[PDB]
DNA sequence: CAGTCCCTGTTCGGGCGCCAT
DNA sequence: GCATGGCGCCCGAACAGGGACTG
């Protein structure tokens, strides 16, 4: 129950960059942290042991600092290997504990979402249900914000929505919504809206149809 | 040499037990510095520590589930495990188990890694999805490239397999981490390409769900009013 | 009655045997007055007549207590206590009332006979064989041996505590949760027990030593403060050390003064600061013990304080665990020190003085050092903890202190009270040569078979000085130079000596000593500015040296 | 009534009687210590009650291991062990491992009680008497004595010696690779395997032991953070002889060369080859210090050839057996303490300098002491046998709290000085 | 070096104070 | 012809050990 903070939620850099990351415990505890690379796979591997020292193996524009209560990761210079999620685990004191994880992403030149909005498909109606697709694509960075306008009048209840890593390639992020009502309610109205709010256009992209 | 694998029984019914075992070679449980910890990771969120086995057998538990929380080994198998009693929703995550030793006297660190395990705690019992295409319209087609989607509602449990064309179109395809709606999964890809192909040459939704052992297609036949 | 206590075994001295020491006659008035009090004994158990084939014996008369005008039997052991073995004394301290803990209900008891209620070992008592002589130049007197333990023999008080520890040994066990503070057969008793379940507790213990021989009289004190335990006064809630009336007399001699010395030692465990240092140097040299002697005013000032002290009334209260403990450093004349253990505010748990000047030339960290040290042992015995300091000297001056030194040192969990004379150092060495002062270098040299010789230096700039002495030998001279330099010299300076012996001395940061010399030598150093010694491996050839030596050696030999 | 095993005679050295020593405050939570493990130790009547008849005594005072946490009695036994020796020394001295030192990684082992099992000479019991203080002195001592081998008595290991090599002669055989010195309550196990081995095979050595009935202390390991117990077992290789060196100054002002000129002087004595005319010509009339003269090349020549000579082993150098051992400590400075062990003046057999341990708390007298205990250690291990200390301190400080900070079965002799800084030739740099 | 001296620290004895027998 | 044992204090003496000079 030494909390373990890294304030930096999510940081996007640049091949080339040099990086440092902010490992804040709760007390002194004595250089006593361990720094973990989380890879958008899932496998956790061992960068430095002991606020500094460097895992067998691990490259060189590796570094680790820290003192008390303060500590920091240094990468040298980005490479394609180290945008990912890290960690900083605390083991001054049992329970162990890990930061929150800071996000290593890569910084590309903002793009707007090519919104596209769908109908229930008639099977999906066919059998009583209706949903109302809209996917946001290739859109930088990724804070978006959805809306979804029924004849005008926003809509709470039915709304769901998913978001996806930076797409490795082309650096961009893309978000299904989807809105969840009943056939009758569906065939009770004429018209929905999509509505989407980025940091591109002082306007939300909007995009719509009527049954 | 080191190397970790994790066991689970991937999927358990809420307020039952589950038993994750850590099968290990390159090191003992006897060594005296070895020790075994299990990780679990939330889906989307971060790690969280678990329990540490030591070669003593004096393991220590996270404080918010040692009530639940239990470990073990058997050192001559190589592998450690860890028991959780009455698992709720929550405890759905990826479990790991990580090789922990204490090399000096200022160095204790979780050298090693698994890949987890993924425990994931729902009454759901299982079923195959079905999927809607999404033709577009009522602000339909031009020279451009259009976007077409494909809808794999209500399903249990993960994962799924969605492509395009049998693996033909594979480009400009998106397919979304999926979500829970009502304990069943719900998820949608989409696939974009230029007018010029579609509609004149077919476009298919392959979805497939091990699980129930169904594989199906879906064309997506333009809007029509 | 007599106990049924096993008798301890004590042997002769190896290789000695028993005393056998003539009695020298007495008169019919002192003889048929023994023969009461022995015949009393007799049939008390406490002795028996012994057979003809022993012949040992130990003096034995007797004397008038004036007042009663009645008599007491006088044996005088000194040849057997000569010949007795020795054995492991145990009374290892004397308790303190600052050691007790405030116990709801408490008694004080004592024993009757003590010493007549042990068992002398069977086999022993033929030594402590005495004769009660005839009045005439008749039959053989009547002769007579010890069977309890006898007053005035070395053996008695040691053999006498253990038994009653025995004794005590199943009592103890049985109710761990009562306080037997025993001393020789002084027995305080407390427990927070209710006056009832207590007076059941104390019954029942006089009634486990009464089956063992220990009569319990009727001189115990029960619901009765204040308690009268071992030359104190004990109260509810304080304590307090039976008056002291100290001896005022008009023309003090030798040996009165050791009765107030003493006294005045005995009130310092509870009054503040007695400054004693004073009229004791009066006792100083060799003086006879009825020799007169003139109360310097010095001495006068000390009395006069001290007196003054013991005229106010003054308590002392109990332990109490938890409330941690607090020992509090007073800086006081020169030697003197003062200090006050408490626990709360100002009340004092005991106070103290130390003043042991340890070495020849010393300082004030170190003795305050030594008071620290002094203070915590004196605890470990009456608390078994050590203390928390307060202590007039900063944080600051102490830290440079051990750095600088080359001999360990440490001090425990102390703050800095700030109420002077505060202790800091007065001078200070230099840890690198000074540029703007003239390199003196010193030596002196002497010659035993005459008890005379020089000591003096040469500058870099040419300068000189030698100055001649007798009656000094060479580790007089060699820190007769450094004296020199240390004048004839502005308020900069470096020094070469190749005495580690005057340089050591001096590096220690002396601020007082016996001589005169190194209390003058220091004074230079606290004048000055700046002052840094070197060393240099005399009869070497090092330059700056040899010219010196030189200088000073107008007398190398013969 | 333990062993049915014939008791050995022993006498101490001629003219001299037995141990008269008094006994020291001990702090309640030590005494409360003390006094259970010695109510105990009277029930399987291993120790006797005994009054003022007996003439002798030692003192007794008790440490909470912190390799442990378990509180041991400690009697001071040095006078008696002074006092009976033909014994251990001459007529059952027991052999040393010549390659112990050799080893990379050697552990202690506390092998105490297997004393309490051998019965100790009628006659000679009365020597080992000891006392318990009561706090405030509530009540007189409790004096006792052994019956049993005593622990901490040069004695017992020289008794027990014959089981002893029993015990150990199957472990031996079948891992004959393992070294084992025993020196009074320890036994000194080096192996050359891996640590993770080693600690198994010591944890197997603690095995074949208990079959044999002698049970040794439990040393506990903490997960959390200073992982002190990793520390446990001592590598004589880290043990490095640490000669003298001649700082370098760019140009060196007259103090600087006088200076070196000493240590020069002194290291004379060690080394023969050391010499200074032709370096302190430079100084030649009374010159004022911090007048920065020139090296010649007459000079120069010898400077940095005398340093040549500070960086080897020392002239015929020998360790004679027979005689005792002395070592000199310095508070060098900032934490930093130094060493040497010598039988004959200036003929040292080892130098170094115990570093620190970082839970120092910056008090001397604890990082004193502990120089002191690990100086020690090593003696035992190297040539095996304990060195007479000259403690840089004063007695009456050091008396006052070495206790506190010491955790060895053992105390070594020692004495006090107050020897000022000589030359800095004890190296400082 | 062997024989001696100086100086410093420590131990011990002696008287007193206090306690008790 | 006055006790014994314990602790404290204060003084002076004999004692021990290290370093320095001398024939
Ligand atoms: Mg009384
Ligand atoms: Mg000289």
């Amino acid at each position: 129950d030494i909390q373990m903070t890294q304030t930096t939620s999510s940081l996007s850099a640049s091949l080339g960059d040099r990086v440092t990351i902010s490992c804040s415990a709760s007390q002194d505890i004595s250089s006593y942290l361990n720094w973990y690379q989380q890879k958008p796979e899932g496998t956790v591997k061992l960068l430095i042991y002991y606020t500094s020292s460097l895992h067998s193996g691990v490259p060189s524009r590796f570094s680790g600092s820290g003192s008390g209560t303060d500590y920091s990761l240094t990468i040298s210079n980005l490479e394609p290997e180290d945008i990912a999620t890290y960690y900083c685990q605390q083991y001054s004191k049992f329970p162990w504990t890990f930061g929150g994880g800071t996000k290593l992403e890569i910084k590309r030149a903002d793009a707007a979402p090519t919104v596209s909005i769908f109908p229930p498909s008639s099977e999906q109606l066919t059998s009583g249900g209706a949903s109302v697709v809209c996917f946001l694509n290739n859109f930088y960075p990724k804070d978006i914000n959805v809306k979804w306008k029924i004849d005008g009048s926003e809509r709470q209840n039915g709304v769901l929505n998913s978001w996806t890593d930076q797409d490795s390639k082309d650096s961009t992020y893309s978000m299904s919504s989807t809105l969840t009502l009943t056939k009758d309610e569906y065939e009770r109205h004429n018209s929905y809206t999509c509505e989407a709010t980025h940091k591109t256009s002082t306007s939300p992209i909007v995009k719509s149809f009527n049954r | 040499q080191i190397t970790l694998k994790e066991s689970g029984p991937g999927i358990v019914q809420p307020s039952q037990p589950f038993r994750l075992t850590c099968t290990f070679s390159g090191f003992s449980l006897s060594t005296s510095g070895i020790g075994v910890t299990w990780i679990r990771q939330p889906s989307g969120k971060g790690l969280e520590w678990l329990a540490t086995i030591w070669w003593d057998d004096d393991n220590r538990y996270n404080p918010s589930l040692k009530s639940r929380l239990t470990v073990s080994k058997d050192t001559s198998n190589n592998q450690a495990f860890l028991n959780m009693m009455t698992v709720e929703t929550a405890d759905t995550a990826i479990y790991y188990c990580a090789q922990s030793a204490i090399t000096s006297v200022t160095d204790s660190a979780m050298d090693h890694w698994g890949q987890g395990t993924s425990v994931t705690v729902s009454s759901a019992k299982t079923t195959p999805p079905s999927v809607y295409p999404l033709a577009p319209g009522s602000a339909a087609q031009t020279n451009s490239m259009v976007t077409l989607g494909c809808l794999v509602k209500g399903y249990f449990p993960e994962p799924v397999t969605v492509t395009w064309n049998s693996g033909s179109l594979s480009s400009g395809v998106h397919t979304f981490p999926a979500v829970l709606q009502s304990d069943l999964y719900t998820l949608s890809s989409s696939v974009t390409v230029p007018s010029s192909t579609w509609p004149s040459e077919t476009v298919t939704c392959n979805v497939a769900h091990p699980a129930s052992s169904t594989k199906v297609d879906k064309k997506i036949v333009p809007a029509d009013c | 009655p007599i106990s049924p206590i096993e008798t301890v075994p004590v042997k002769l001295k190896p290789g000695m045997d028993g005393p056998k020491v003539k009695q020298w006659p007495l008169t019919e008035e002192k003889i048929k007055a023994l023969v009461e009090i022995c015949t009393e004994m007799e049939k008390e158990g406490k002795i028996s007549k012994i057979g003809p084939e022993n012949p040992y014996n130990t003096p034995v008369f007797a004397i008038k207590k004036k007042d009663s005008t009645k008599w007491r039997k006088l044996v005088d052991f000194r040849e057997l206590n000569k010949r007795t073995q020795d054995f492991w004394e145990v009374q290892l301290g004397i308790p303190h009332p600052a050691g007790l803990k405030k116990k709801k209900s408490v008694t004080v008891l004592d024993v009757g006979d003590a010493y007549f209620s042990v068992p002398l070992d069977e086999d022993f008592r033929k030594y402590t064989a005495f004769t009660i002589p005839s009045i005439n130049n008749e039959t053989p007197g009547i002769r007579y041996q010890y069977n309890v333990l006898p007053q005035g023999w070395k053996g008695s008080p040691a053999i006498f505590q253990s038994s009653m520890t025995k004794i005590l040994e199943p009592f103890k066990k049985q109710n761990p949760d009562i306080v037997i503070y025993q001393y020789m057969d002084d027995l305080y008793v407390g427990s927070d027990l209710e006056i009832g379940q207590h007076r059941t507790k104390i019954e029942e213990l006089r009634q486990h030593l009464l089956r063992w021989g220990l009569t319990t009289p009727d001189k115990k004190h029960q619901k009765e403060p204040p308690f009268l335990w071992m030359g104190y006064e004990l109260h509810p809630d304080k304590w307090t050390v039976q008056p002291i009336v100290l001896p005022e007399k008009d023309s003090w001699t030798v040996n009165d003064i050791c009765k107030l010395v003493g006294k005045l030692n005995w009130a310092s465990q509870i009054y503040p600061g007695i400054k004693v240092r004073q009229l004791s140097k009066l006792l100083r040299g060799t003086k006879a013990l009825t020799e007169v002697i003139p109360l310097t005013e010095e001495a006068e000032l000390e009395l006069a304080e001290n007196r003054e002290i013991l005229k106010e009334p003054v308590h002392g209260v109990y332990y109490d665990p938890s409330k941690d403990l607090i020992a509090e450093i007073q800086k006081q004349g020169q030697g003197q020190w003062t200090y006050q253990i408490y626990q709360e505010p100002f009340k004092n748990l005991k106070t103290g003085k130390y003043a042991r000047m340890r070495g020849a030339h010393t300082n004030d960290v170190k003795q305050l050092t030594e008071a620290v040290q002094k203070i915590t042992t004196e605890s470990i015995v009456i608390w078994g903890k050590t203390p928390k300091f307060k202590l007039p000297i900063q944080k600051e001056t102490w830290e440079t202190w051990w750095t600088e030194y080359w001999q360990a040192t440490w001090i425990p969990e102390w703050e800095f009270v700030n109420t002077p004379p505060l202790v800091k150092l007065w001078y200070q060495l230099e840890k690198e040569p000074i540029v703007g002062a003239e390199t003196f270098y010193v030596d002196g040299a002497a010659n035993r078979e005459t008890k005379l010789g020089k000591a003096g230096y040469v500058t870099n700039k040419g300068r000189q000085k030698v100055v001649p002495l007798t009656n000094t030998t060479n580790q007089k001279t060699e820190l007769q130079a450094i004296y020199l330099a240390l004048q004839d010299s502005g308020l900069e300076v470096n020094i070469v000596t190749d005495s580690q012996y005057a340089l050591g001395i001096i590096q220690a940061q002396p601020d007082k000593s016996e001589s005169e010399l190194v209390n003058q030598i220091i004074e230079q150093l606290i004048k000055k500015e700046k002052v840094y010694l070197a060393w240099v491996p005399a009869h070497k050839g090092i330059g700056g040296n040899e010219q010196v030596d030189k200088l000073v050696s107008a007398g190398i030999r013969k | 009534p333990i062993s049915p095993i014939e008791t050995v005679p022993v006498k101490l050295k001629p003219g001299m009687d037995g141990p008269k020593v008094k006994q020291w405050p001990l702090t309640e939570e030590k005494i409360k210590a003390l006094v259970e493990i010695c109510t105990e130790m009277e029930k399987e009547g291993k120790i006797s009650k005994i009054g003022p008849e007996n003439p002798y005594n030692t003192p007794v005072f008790a440490i909470k291991k912190k390799d442990s946490t378990k509180w041991r009695k400690l009697v001071d036994f040095r006078e008696l062990n002074k006092r009976t020796q033909d014994f251990w020394e001459v007529q059952l001295g027991i052999p040393h491992p010549a390659g112990l030192k050799k080893k990379k990684s050697v552990t202690v082992l506390d092998v105490g009680d297997a004393y309490f099992s051998v019965p100790l000479d009628e006659d000679f019991r009365k020597y080992t008497a000891f006392t318990i203080p009561s706090i405030n002195n509530e009540t007189p001592g409790i004096r006792y004595q052994y019956n049993v081998l005593p622990q901490g008595w040069k004695g017992s290991p020289a008794i027990f010696q014959s089981s002893m090599t029993k015990i150990l002669e199957p472990f031996k055989k079948q891992n004959p690779d393992i070294v084992i010195y025993q020196y009074m309550d320890d036994l000194y196990v080096g192996s050359d395997l891996e640590i993770g081995q080693h600690r198994t095979k010591i944890e197997e050595l603690r095995q074949h032991l208990l079959r044999w009935g002698l049970t040794t202390p439990d040393k506990k390991h903490q997960k959390e953070p200073p992982f002190l117990w990793m520390g446990y077992e001592l590598h004589p290789d880290k043990w490095t002889v640490q000669p003298i060196v001649l700082p370098e100054k760019d140009s060196w002002t007259v103090n600087d060369i006088q200076k070196l000129v000493g240590k020069l002087n002194w290291a004379s004595q060690i080394y023969p080859g050391i010499k200074v005319r032709q370096l302190s010509k430079l100084l030649r009339g009374t010159k004022a210090l911090t007048e920065v003269i020139p090296l010649t090349e007459e000079a120069e020549l010898e400077l940095a050839e005398n340093r040549e000579i500070l960086k080897e082993p020392v002239h015929g150098v020998y360790y004679d057996p027979s005689k005792d051992l002395i070592a000199e400590i310095q508070k060098q400075g900032q934490g930093q303490w130094t060493y040497q062990i010598y039988q004959e003046p200036f003929k040292n057999l080892k130098t170094g300098k115990y570093a620190r341990m970082r839970g120092a708390h910056t008090n001397d007298v604890k990082q004193l002491t502990e120089a002191v205990q690990k100086i020690t250690t090593e003696s035992i291990v190297i040539w095996g046998k304990t060195p007479k200390f000259k403690l840089p301190i004063q007695k009456e400080t050091w008396e006052t709290w070495w206790t506190e900070y010491w955790q060895a079965t053992w105390i070594p002799e020692w004495e006090f000085v107050n020897t000022p800084p000589l030359v800095k030739l004890w190296y400082q740099l």
